[PDB]
RNA sequence: CCGCCCCCCAAACUCCGAAGGGCCGCGCCGCCCCGCCCUGGCCUGGGCGGGGCGGGCGAAUGCGGGCGGCGC
RNA sequence: CCUGCUACACCGGACCGCAGGCGUCCCACGGCGGGCUCAGCGAGGACCCUCCCGCGGAGCAGAAGGGCACAAGCCCG
RNA sequence: AGUUCGGCCAUCCUACGGCGGAAACUCCUUAACUCGUUCCGAAUUAAGAAGAGAAGCGCCGUCAGGCCCCGCCAGUACUGCGAUCGGAGACGUCGUGGGAACACGGGGUGCCGAACC
């Protein structure tokens, strides 16, 4: 290493995508957030007030603090036998809503809907781990018959 | 023999703009820094006052900007004015003062529609007799119903002082809207005074009643080319202010919109 | 050429020699420098197909403006 | 046959390139054509040429009108109504230039000789959609002047013959 | 000078891009009401609480867990 | 102290490892608003001027990497 | 079908040929006043209605360049875990998991939302 400067190490990262330079689109501003929302942090290497540091590329973490233009977000960090509960404040360029609850709410909309139905008995709601497959029968009317080739050099 | 400056390479690296840039329409820099909002003021609306100028016609809209397009409020375009009696010379000064007159009127009708008490009609019914003078909506300041609030997107539009989008937004602020502005960019003004009755000519059309009136005087050959269309309706040059404030007082009575059902063909 | 074809082999183990480690002679079954094989490359001039350039031969176009 | 596609002059630019003879040459133009004059810098310094960096080298005026109409038939008038067929460009335009500058009128020269560019641009109606802030865009090529368009023109207009 | 083919290359070249790693989530939800106070044109929001209701334990495998003091 | 690489796609990772930089410079070379578009090729014009196309091939104090076009570059208040 | 304001930012771009216009948008006409051009009403600001589908714009076309999807390339290149497998080594092999890219051939060539005529 032998110089460790705020952004040393960043020649990717911070890049911007290929034919993706320039101004953010305006949905970076028109997001609505909330107190204990989850965000994914993404640094946007054309906005430099505000930037979070690289180790923070790529965490979700969750809302603390909503600010006139920057949002407070908590990151848990492991830091040498320990985890650490990190706060930052970040603006809005490098956040984006995250979606790693998305699956769980409709989970949870859809048990509650599948239990009003009720098919009179209620059905099982429980996740399956694929299990293995049942019996059944299957044609050989028509079946191919191959078999290993001579070596071509 | 001449190098070809656009290779197969030069086309795959190119990014085009956001096509509302690429046809010139939009300001990215300048839209960035209207609909911006405090994050902790969630999801409540604000507002534009939106004033487009076309050959032919002035356009004043109240928007919204929501996530996947803006919603118009009001619009109000000066096409109607035809109907409040004033047949020619859309465009001018005076036409762009109306219109911004009627969309300021039909908004507060709009929003005060059932309501009985403190409706945003009645209080705030904005000015009579238009003067030119300076006017404040946000001075009235009651306690408990505050005056509606916009601000002035012009555009691509140079902000010169004496320009129509200006005008159209001074006829706006008179019929109650809160709309911030300094009285520089108007006719009358000199960093050490502001007279309004320098503002209140433009406004009554006055300069266009004296440009016809020499205008007969040397070449009136001409005078039939440059301006056929208001000797057809036989509006004399001297009835202008007898014209405009008949037509101002037209409107603040009826702002409600009449829809023009309509026929197309492709 | 076929004048030739009898003493390449022979040069070729010649520089052998000069190059550590082994190494391996073969004979391609390609038409020269170019990359279709002798059957490939003679029924493609047989038809018309086969693009010429200088000594590398190609294939039909079959792509973009027609002619002009 | 088309009106909105005929020829137009479009403007005329008068360029003096050569420590006072600016000033008097600013005043040469600035009774010719009733505008005052600019004046540019050096973009390099050229000890060979004779001029340093950043100082007034050249001056030109920009005319637009039926003006730059008339004054561009008494600079052809020195030419004898004659153009060489190769000083038209690929874009519709042509040139030329007088060395000494009493030979649309006689004037006395207290102020020195000078010889200028007289440079012509032609357009049709429509050019503006490339000039214009809001909504720019390029004329479509048909409506653009080929060369030979633009020969056809000022010979029609002028009497220029076209020494080959 | 220009256009098409073509042999061969890069730790400080990359339009493409693995295996492999990394961070987060996997039970309490819905629906109507009522109270308190920076934010909005407003009869707007947002936060913290109260009630009345319907529900309900929603991957596998293993297993009890957390905090401090003094010191080598 | 700082950039790129060594370093094996989270973070971290050694050498008297490789190619280099810093102890300064600027009341404007700073803040803001408005306007504008650069490098250049091609084609023209008396012994700098004009048009056209122009994804930045320019510029942004000084290393290296990254960033930027009605601008973060240039000119004016 | 059209105009103003937008979302996603090329299936929407670039080049060259076409075809259209009742309305709409545009081009267009003017220098009294307003304000403006290192010079210039080119731009821009103001004031207008004689003329237009020549442009821009909408549409159609092209063994068009680009861009986008699919198949092939290929269980190949490379790689996690395991081996008292082979070889002087450099390197390769087998068991058990994961699995490309270039090239190549066919298809395609903006849609969604508020207000007004
Ligand atoms: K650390
Ligand atoms: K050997
Ligand atoms: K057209
Ligand atoms: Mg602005």
């Amino acid at each position: 290493t032998h110089s460790q400067g705020y952004r040393c190490k960043t020649r990717y990262c911070f890049a911007r995508k290929f034919r993706r330079h320039g101004m953010a689109n305006l949905t970076t501003y028109n997001r609505v957030y909330k107190l204990g929302q989850y965000v994914n942090i993404k640094v946007n290497g054309a906005y430099h007030k505000g930037m979070p540091h690289r180790y923070y590329n790529g965490r979700t973490g969750t809302i603390f603090n909503i600010g006139p233009r920057a949002l407070g977000v908590q990151i848990q960090k492991r830091v040498r036998g320990r985890i650490m509960l990190k706060r930052i404040n970040v603006r809005l360029e490098h956040v984006h809503p995250s979606d790693c609850r998305k699956n769980h709410l409709e989970r949870v909309a859809a048990n509650d809907a599948a239990r009003r139905l009720a098919g009179q008995p209620v059905p099982c709601l429980k996740r399956q781990n694929a299990l293995p497959r049942a019996a059944h029968v299957v044609s050989i009317a028509s079946a191919i018959d191959i078999t290993p080739l001579k070596y071509d050099g | 023999w001449v190098k070809v400056q656009k290779t197969r390479s030069y086309f795959k690296r190119f990014q085009v703009q956001f096509r509302r840039r690429r046809e010139g329409k939009t300001d990215y820099q300048a839209r960035k820094a209207l609909i911006i909002q405090d994050k902790n003021k969630y999801a409540t609306p604000r507002y534009r006052f939106v004033v487009r100028r076309t050959n032919k016609d002035i356009i004043c809209q109240v928007t919204a900007a929501e996530l996947t397009k803006d919603r118009v409020v009001c619009a109000a375009y000066s096409h109607e004015l035809p109907r409040y009696g004033i047949p020619v010379g859309l465009t001018n000064y005076a036409a762009a003062y109306a219109t911004g007159l009627l969309c300021g009127r039909r908004l507060l009708e709009k929003l005060s529609v059932g309501i009985k008490e403190n409706a945003l009609a009645q209080l705030y019914p904005g000015l009579d007799k238009a003067t030119g003078e300076e006017y404040h909506p946000d001075e009235n300041e009651n306690e408990e119903v505050h005056a509606f609030k916009a601000f002035l997107d012009i555009g691509l539009a140079r902000a010169s002082t004496g320009a129509r989008v200006f005008a159209a937004m001074k006829g706006a602020v008179d019929a109650g809207l809160n709309i911030p502005h300094s009285m520089k960019r108007f006719p009358g003004y000199s960093k050490d005074g502001f007279d309004s009755s320098a503002l209140r000519d433009r406004i009554m059309g006055k300069h266009v009643g004296d440009y016809m009136a020499e205008l007969k005087a040397e070449d009136e050959e001409t005078y039939r080319k440059r301006f056929s269309k208001y000797i057809a309706a036989k509006v004399e040059p001297l009835r202008l202010e007898a014209m405009y404030t008949k037509a101002h007082a037209a409107i603040r009575a009826n702002p409600q919109a009449v829809k023009a059902k309509f026929e197309i063909k492709k | 050429r076929a004048s030739a074809k009898d003493y390449v082999k022979d040069a070729l183990r010649r520089a052998k020699f000069k190059i550590p480690g082994r190494q391996a002679i073969v004979e391609s079954r390609n038409w020269g420098f170019t990359e279709f094989t002798k059957e490939e490359y003679e029924d493609l001039r047989e038809r018309g197909e086969l693009q010429y350039d200088g000594n590398n031969a190609h294939r039909i176009s079959r792509k973009g403006p027609l002619n002009l | 046959e088309n009106p909105m596609r005929r020829i137009r002059i479009e403007k005329l630019v008068l360029n003096i390139c050569i420590g006072d003879a600016l000033t008097k040459a600013a005043k040469v133009l600035q009774q010719l054509t009733d505008q005052e004059p600019t004046f540019s810098k050096s973009r390099l310094t050229i000890r060979g040429f004779g001029i340093r960096r950043g100082q007034k080298i050249s001056t030109h005026v920009t005319v637009r009108g039926e003006k730059a109409r008339e004054i561009i038939e008494r600079g052809l008038r020195v030419k004898n109504f004659e153009l060489p067929y190769s000083c038209f460009s690929t874009t519709g335009n042509f040139g030329f230039g007088i060395t000494e500058h009493i030979d649309l009128g006689i004037k006395y020269d207290s102020m020195g000789i000078y010889g200028m560019d007289f440079y012509v641009v032609l357009s049709r109606p429509g050019f503006r959609v490339n000039k214009r802030r809001a909504q720019q865009q390029h004329v479509g090529a048909s409506h653009k002047i080929t060369p030979d368009e633009a020969r056809a023109w000022v010979e029609r207009e002028f009497e220029v013959v076209y020494t080959k």
